[PDB]
């Protein structure tokens, strides 16, 4: 251990709990080189996102394998498979960890060493080591009380020029604020009930949106028991977390309760142990996304209309048939009321390890590992139509252009589960031989996975209001799936030693995947990994290490991907299906999606070498690691011209290549007896590059896209995750050709590449004070890259809300470069046509000058992550007292965030597509970040 | 652990999908293209509706200011091709009934057609071959028809007398309707080679001998199989009525001219302002210009004629309407025989037929006895004229796609000398009925669209795609 | 505070309503033409400098359009002479434009800018002088004719 | 990809 | 005509106690008390789904039939609290009483 030959990082469960955060790598965010930590939105309490050394798999598995006390842990993601249109992401698999329980976390950064653990680490391993028995001088308990705020952060910056009104004219009924400029006037709004109409002077709300948030609370209670003795230890924890964000009203809620007993004894040369665990959530989310989500119809709003005057429900005009607007948007009180979209998990996972040490250097291991869950998700809406449809103005008074067209109601239940195991059967030889040591370990590891749902979902509610699978006139819709893929692998690690200085390691293993085709299931794959401490020289230098590896892990495919299927006949229309049967006959069709059984494995091939030194009485170290990855013949669903008969093809990828630079620095300036001063920077650079995709498919795959969009794309001689958008065109010396009639810019044939979604740098900076009892740490993270799409800038242009639309104070303008364009050869006039007030909306609304591909937002940001002033009481204080130890503690999460002036509208650190890959796209209309800080008691008895 | 066990259990073993469960995947995977996304943006192309003036989705079809990249035809490309065609494979791989055969090659050959009518070129001798050719090359639209054309003959002449043995949801295993299908479709594609004046002499003849023989089909040919459900109803009105908000109103041309004529068929699909009580149609890709001329207040959408989605839901997807047949019957008398009573026959029935889709039967003498009354018709130019409005009438909400096509063929409606901006200041100046060209127009070169842009997904992975065309550039038909 | 930005001739670009008086015989006669309230507009130039603007009458009075100096600074716009006209072949003269800001007063009684400038057609067989003057366009339906 | 609509206004 | 079900059940139940024990012997006699508090919650819930009329005669999956599917939904929940004693009485263990 610390014998390795790749970049690693341990972090102390002291370091991992400090911030209190719901989640064992929340806190993780900035602080490891190489490991890029987010969270999907800020809705408690939903998926993490932890990327090492970039995106080697599209798509779309580049989690790392996680690892608890030697057994591998289920990761799975539920994120919603529309994040356009009910964006909801209910939880990582990691975030069931009990934080207060982890005493060690390493991260293997390198792929060129897993033999240990399978295929699966070569995106990393996070190595988790929970803590155990131990004697202290009380009764063995640790309470931990927690309780803090969330409020929001980053609301867009919104203009207060002008008020509720289209195309520069004043209206009643709007969603936008393209109107007049403000001035006393009482003017009408909304609509008429009862013959009579609301006045309100006709003035800004500033922070009428702002005002709408609340403030989230949470409350946190964590207990753990402990003990040991020579022969045994014993470790059992509870943790339970509430959270009720600051979306008004209970529909942002999470649940978290564990609980964990821990036991080994030894006996002889024989020692058992075993580890369960239990972890329960129930999560409720404020769905997004363009249709009647909360947050769409929040932006949606004029600078005019007082937010908070909204949600009485005893003032008919806020009633959905009077609401103010019948723009595609409803109240938003009304939806968090009365919309539904839960979700509620049990899960089970824990191990039994048997050890054995036999004839002096020998020691037997065996391990199992069981990882069950069972989700269930419950989600509706209701009958619009039937409530609120006939007889009011948002209803039968916009006819077909009613909101409630056709929002006949429709209620889903989902049950999942989920069951993995593991078995690992060891032998460890471990003798020294003189100044040399010889460490061999010999293995086989065998995996099963398996994952089932049931799915029913009703449309068209008899009750309106009622989630109920018998409330239907019509047919229901069932769904059903399962997948089981099974591994076999055996493997060897050879780690030899010279004196305390010189270590060789050696590993190799192979692999037998049921997701394989049957005559080519076998892959190999070997490592070597060495250490040089070149420490021997005469206190100047407190540590010299260097580091080198070069190594293969190789992978399989997904579930399912080598022979033709014939689906149940479906076909996918524009915002629509139609499924069969129709009518009274079913049918299948050929699966779009070709198979192939001349796949081969994937090889990951990596080389990475490294130095570590540390100075002075350890007051200043650094670490440095250079690498080079190469995932190659990856399995991937490729996309193909449908003409084919097939709209992809299953093949073996070209290389997918990340190198780059990880960087850490610290050192401590002061260092007293009562005092010390630590300073820590850290730093990435990773150089993503798709090599080659199949050229008889053109080079090119779409990772996430709109149709007739902005798309992602992974290109042939590209960084993973390449923007295309729409663009003006531009005459032959780059001036932006518009409409001769409207002075509109014009769009300029085809897209468009205009960025990926990489950082092109990533860095953290932390400090961390300690006097006496008292401690203080404040770190900074900071990206600065790529870019990625927000519909939170989309919608809030086109709705005038935006402050940069209040440009030219609205008044007509000529785009100041324009140029028109003119029998068979072309010629270009300089324009005198302007944008009219009239037109001024739609200007904005597509872009401006920049067009579609303005709504790709600068990804890059600066941000105060966390903060922790901690109070350790002297223990003095308490000798009078049951208490071993209390430590007051105050803190801080996410609390500022700087970017570039031309984001004035998200915190990058946003999503609706998942932690992964595909997340990358960006954010649609997500939920707005929070700014948390809370206290935490710490009580020891 | 046993490693077999990547067959995928969610679906059934490939030795238990046979043909009778393949087949009626063909013609509802068409229908939902030919009766959905692609009919919709036809409908507009063809100056039937507009963009409602208080929504966004078709401001680009209607201003002709969408591109490749806007994808208006990337879903209808795969399901014609990856849901209908590789169906259509299959079925023939599993099956030996001629019958069956031949019902699968009308199919296959009528979406080969949809797409030839669309981007002009078209993957097709190719096509369909899989990893073995994963960038099929793509023919010319005249390639396409002579050989689906040459499918049908050998089809139908490997009829046994044996009947079909698949679930029929078009015709339900009445082999005279389909050979009447075949015929129609033969009459449809035709024309378009004599309009196109590519061996015009042969194929007149066979024009002229089909119509002598009247072997075509009764009813229409439609798919009569959708249900006010979730995942069920017609393509288009799903897509536009549940999916989206109202989008459509109706349009200029289409209104002035039920107008004119003293229609009663312009309630059906049609609603009055809710302002004002009468039928008022939106200039083509005028939307943003009347808001700013008339006013915000002045212009939402209470003061335009609304398209009516109510006969939607189950409402039919039709490949061939009966109306059609006739005024297609009735062009071929007019011009290439010399019945002017067969030619009047047809004509006369076609409308009646229409009428009595709508629910409007027994009042076809207000437009046979009453302004189109074919007497009033003097020229055999006056009459074509006559014959080609009416089929342009009887397409609405019916098949869309085939107007656009025939508007093409035929160039009938007109195009109006007078621009919409001319024809908004003035109102005699427009002859009732004649299309306009799109107030906004993003075309280049002005005019009416002629063609689709090609699938931006069979741009990206075919590099065999031809290169990409302005709207303008016709098909290889049209001239 | 972010800031929106503009063109730089901005805050004399506009929508105005305006209405068209004549000098005759020494006196000012309040529309002569009998042609009410007219709408027109200012706005920037394809070069976006801050010393020209158009001056657009949207072809509501005499059908004329051109290039008038700027001096953002004073809120004055004017020409030197007679210039041409972009409409139609003419020459038009401006002369002691000004916009001044909050002066005017809407229909309804608000503050709005006022716009007002002397003008001059080179085919005006009279050879007249007249005042258009005006205010900016609110939007509300009450301040428009 | 995956279509999306326009606002209303 | 074929027919194929799945149904999935949900049951849990919690139980706490919470109390306090009181053990003392006095002159031969013996005294035990306990009182405690009881709190339960029992609850059970499943899901089901039913289709008739298979397509392909042999394949068990919802999705091989051309006609209507069969759902049903369903869960129970129940609570109670509870306070208890119990007072243990002894004499030279010839006497036990309890009450
Ligand atoms: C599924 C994964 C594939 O399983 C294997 O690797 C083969 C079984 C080897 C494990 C047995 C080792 C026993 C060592 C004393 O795994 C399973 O299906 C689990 C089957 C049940 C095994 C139960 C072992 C009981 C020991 C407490
Ligand atoms: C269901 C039954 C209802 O009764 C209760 O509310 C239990 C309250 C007593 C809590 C006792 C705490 C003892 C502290 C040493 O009960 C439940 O559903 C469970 C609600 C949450 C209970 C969490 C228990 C934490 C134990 C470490
Ligand atoms: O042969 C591989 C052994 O290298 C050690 C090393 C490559 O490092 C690339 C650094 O960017
Ligand atoms: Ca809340
Ligand atoms: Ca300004
Ligand atoms: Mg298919
Ligand atoms: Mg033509």
């Amino acid at each position: 251990e610390k014998a390795l030959g790749y970049a690693a990082t341990s972090v102390g469960g002291e370091k991992i709990a400090e911030s209190r955060t719901s989640d064992v790598m929340s806190s993780l965010a900035g602080k490891i080189a190489g490991v890029q930590i987010s969270s999907t939105s800020s809705d408690p309490g939903a998926s993490n996102s932890v990327i090492i050394r970039g995106v080697s798999s599209l798509s779309g598995t580049n989690q790392p394998l996680y690892v608890v006390d030697g057994v591998p842990l289920n990761n799975s993601t539920v994120y919603s498979t529309d994040g356009l249109n009910s964006g909801y992401d209910f939880g990582n698999g990691a975030n069931a960890i009990n934080p207060d329980d982890v005493a060690n976390m390493t991260i293997l950064k390198g792929a060129a060493a897993t033999a240990l653990y399978g295929s699966r680490a070569a995106n990393g391993v996070v190595m988790i080591t929970t803590k155990s028995g131990r004697k202290e001088k009380g009764v063995g308990i640790e309470y931990n009380g927690g309780v803090q705020w969330s409020t929001v952060l980053r609301l867009p910056e919104f203009q207060n020029e002008f008020g509720m009104g289209w195309n520069g004219n004043h209206t009643e009924l709007e969603n936008g604020s393209w109107g007049p400029r403000f001035d006393g006037s009482m003017q009408l709004w909304g609509n008429v009930y009862n013959n009579s109409q609301k006045l309100k002077p006709y003035v800004a709300m500033p922070d009428n949106i702002k005002d709408f948030f609340d403030a989230g609370f949470r409350y946190s209670n964590s207990l753990s028991f402990n003990g040991a003795t020579d022969k045994s230890d014993y470790y059992v924890s509870f943790s339970q977390i509430s959270d009720d964000g600051m979306i008004p009203t209970d529909a942002d809620s999470y649940d978290k309760y564990t609980f964990s007993a821990r036991g080994s004894h030894k006996a002889g040369a024989l020692t058992f142990s075993s580890s369960l665990n239990y972890a329960y959530q129930k999560n409720n989310f404020a769905t997004t996304g363009q249709g009647l989500s909360m947050l769409n119809s929040l932006y949606q709003t004029p600078r005019d209309i007082s937010i908070i005057g909204l949600e009485d429900q005893n003032d008919p005009f806020n009633t959905p048939g009077y609401y103010y607007t019948p723009y595609g948007v409803m109240n938003p009180y009304y939806i968090l009321n009365n919309y539904l979209n839960e979700y509620e998990s049990e899960r089970f996972y824990g191990k039994f390890q048997l050890d054995y040490e036999f004839l002096k250097y020998f020691k037997f291991t065996y391990r199992m590992g069981l990882d069950t869950t069972t989700g269930q998700s419950d989600k509706g809406k209701p009958n619009l139509y039937a409530l609120y449809y006939e007889g009011t103005p948002n209803g039968e008074g916009q006819g077909s252009s009613s909101p409630f067209s056709g929002e006949t109601g429709q209620y889903s239940e989902q049950i999942t589960r989920r069951r993995e195991i593991n078995q690992d059967i060891m032998v460890n030889f471990n003798m020294p031989v003189n100044d040399f040591n010889i460490n061999a370990l010999v293995g086989f590891n065998g995996n099963e996975r398996k994952v089932s749902y049931q799915y029913s979902e009703v449309n068209d509610l008899t009750i309106p209001t009622w989630f109920n699978l018998k409330n239907s006139g019509k047919t229901p819709i069932v769904e059903q799936h399962m997948e089981l893929r099974r591994l076999m692998g055996v493997f060897g690690q050879f780690e030899g030693s010279w004196k305390n200085m010189l270590y060789l390691t050696v590993t190799a293993r192979n692999d037998w995947s049921s997701t394989l085709p049957k005559e080519n299931r076998s892959f190999f794959y070997p490592g070597i990994t060495g250490s040089f401490i070149f420490s021997e020289l005469l206190d100047v230098i407190t540590f010299g290490k260097i580091r080198a590896s070069w190594g293969k892990t190789g992978n399989d495919a997904d579930v399912y991907m080598v022979n033709p299927v014939y689906a149940q006949s479906s076909n996918r229309i524009p915002f629509g299906s139609l499924t069969f049967p129709l009518g009274g006959v079913n049918a299948y069709s050929a699966g779009n999606v070709l198979g192939s059984n001349t796949l081969s494995p994937e090889m990951t091939t990596e080389s990475e070498v490294g130095l570590n030194m540390a100075f002075f009485k350890n007051r200043l170290s650094f670490d440095v690691s250079y690498y080079n990855r190469n995932t190659d013949k990856q399995i991937f669903s490729l996309a193909m011209d449908p003409a084919s008969g097939y709209t992809a093809q299953n093949m073996n990828l070209g290389k997918i290549r990340n190198r780059g630079i990880e960087l850490l620095i610290s050192g401590t300036p002061i260092r007293t007896k009562d005092f010390s001063w630590e300073l820590t920077w850290n730093f990435t650079k990773n150089w993503s590059k798709v090599i080659s995709l199949p050229e008889e498919l053109g080079g090119i795959t779409t990772i996430y896209g709109l149709n007739g969009g902005t798309s992602m794309y992974a290109i042939t001689g590209m960084p993973v995750g390449v923007f295309k958008a729409q663009v003006a065109e531009r005459d032959p010396q780059g001036r932006i050709v518009v409409n001769s009639s409207t002075g509109l810019p014009v769009e300029a044939s085809e897209f468009g590449i205009c960025g990926d979604m990489n950082n092109k740098y990533q860095m953290g900076v932390s400090t961390n004070l300690k006097y006496k009892g008292i401690s203080l740490g404040i770190d900074f993270d900071i990206r600065q890259g790529g870019v990625m799409y927000s519909r939170t800038k989309d919608i809030n242009y086109f709705t005038g809300n935006a402050i940069q639309t209040a440009y030219n104070d609205r008044n007509p303008l000529i785009v100041p470069n324009s140029v028109n364009k003119i029998g068979e050869n072309v010629t270009y006039v300089e324009n005198t046509t302007p944008i009219t007030s009239s037109n001024i909306y739609k200007y904005w609304g597509d872009g401006g000058s920049d067009m579609g591909s303005c709504f790709l937002v600068d990804k890059s940001y600066v941000k105060l992550r966390s903060v922790v002033l901690g109070w350790d009481l002297p223990k003095r204080w308490l000798a009078k007292t049951p208490f071993q130890a209390v430590k007051v503690s105050a803190y801080g999460n996410n609390l500022f965030v700087w970017t570039p002036s031309s984001n004035t509208f998200i915190d990058p650190e946003m999503t609706s597509f998942g932690n992964d890959l595909e997340g990358n796209y960006g954010e649609y209309t997500a939920n707005p970040s929070s700014r948390r800080f809370g206290f935490n008691l710490m009580v020891k008895f | 652990c046993d490693l077999n066990i990547n067959d995928d259990p969610n679906y059934p073993m490939n030795d238990q999908v046979t043909a009778d469960l393949i087949f009626p995947s063909i013609s509802a995977s068409i229908a939902s293209a030919v009766g959905g996304e692609i009919y919709n943006y036809a409908g507009f192309f063809a100056q039937y509706y507009e963009q409602k003036p208080e929504s966004n989705q078709y401001n680009t079809l209607c201003e002709y200011t969408f591109t490749e990249s806007s994808q208006q035809m990337d879903y209808s490309y795969r399901i014609l091709f990856a849901g209908a065609l590789e169906d259509a494979k299959q079925v023939l791989e599993k099956t030996t009934n001629p019958a069956d055969r031949f019902a699968t090659t009308i199919l296959r050959a009528y979406a080969f057609q949809i797409m030839v009518d669309n981007t002009s070129d078209s993957p097709y001798s190719e096509a369909l071959q899989g990893n073995a050719n994963a960038t099929p090359k793509w023919d010319t639209g005249e390639t396409v028809y002579k050989g689906i054309l040459g499918e049908i003959d050998a089809a139908e002449a490997a009829l046994d007398g044996s009947g079909m043995d698949v679930p029929d949801l078009i015709f339900n295993k009445n082999i005279a309707q389909w050979k009447g299908f075949a015929n129609a479709l033969r009459l449809r594609m035709y024309l378009r080679f004599i309009d196109a004046n590519i061996d015009a002499a042969s194929y007149t003849e066979k024009v002229k001998t089909l119509v002598q023989n009247n072997e075509f089909f009764t009813g229409d040919v439609k798919l009569d199989c959708f249900l006010d459900e979730t995942d069920k109803r017609n393509p288009w009105y799903n897509t536009n009525a549940v999916g989206l908000t109202g989008n459509h109103c109706a349009a200029y041309p289409l209104v002035s001219y039920l107008s004119s004529t003293g229609d009663p068929r312009i309630a059906y699909g049609i609603s009055k302002t809710d302002a004002d009580g009468k039928y008022v149609g939106q200039l083509p890709g005028g939307k943003t210009h009347m808001q700013s001329i008339l006013g915000t207040d002045n212009w939402k959408n209470k003061n335009v004629s609304a398209i009516d989605y109510s006969i939607g839901a189950t409402k039919p997807v039709y490949f061939f309407t009966q109306a059609e047949l006739q005024f297609l019957i009735a062009e071929v008398y007019a011009r290439f025989h010399n019945d002017d009573a067969n030619a009047k026959s047809a004509y006369e029935a076609g409308v009646t037929a229409d009428f009595a889709v709508r629910g409007f039967a027994g009042q076809e003498n207000t437009i046979l006895e009453g302004a189109c009354a074919w007497s009033a018709a003097s020229t055999q130019a006056d009459k074509l004229n006559l014959i080609y409005m009416q089929k342009w009438v009887s397409l609405f909400y019916m098949d869309h796609m085939e107007a656009w096509s025939e508007i093409r063929r035929t160039d009938c409606p007109k195009l109006s000398s007078y621009s919409a901006a001319q024809i908004q200041a003035s109102e005699s100046v427009y002859t009732p009925g004649e299309l306009v060209a799109p107030w906004t127009n993003g075309l280049e070169a002005g005019g009416l669209m002629k063609r689709m842009t090609y699938p931006l997904s069979a741009r990206q992975q075919n590099v065999n795609t031809p290169a990409g065309v302005p709207g303008s550039t016709p098909v290889w038909w049209d001239i | 505070d972010t800031e929106p930005g503009g063109t730089a001739v901005e805050k004399m670009a506009g929508d105005w309503w305006v209405t068209v008086n004549a000098f005759i015989d020494g006196k000012e006669v309040e529309d002569p033409f009998g042609a009410g309230h007219l709408q027109m507009s200012t706005y920037n130039t394809a070069s976006n400098s801050e010393t020209e603007m158009w001056l657009d009458d949207l072809g509501n009075f005499w059908e004329y359009k051109l290039k008038v100096n700027v001096n953002y600074a004073a809120r004055t716009f004017s020409t030197t002479g007679f210039v041409d006209n972009v409409t139609y072949e003419s020459k038009v003269k401006i002369t002691d434009g000004k916009v001044l800001e909050k002066a005017a007063t809407t229909p309804s009684g608000m503050p709005a800018d006022s716009i007002v400038y002397m003008v001059q057609f080179d085919d005006d067989e009279d050879g007249l002088t007249y005042k258009v003057s005006g205010f900016r366009r609110t939007g509300f339906p009450a301040d428009d004719f | 990809g995956g279509g999306g609509g326009g606002g209303g206004g």
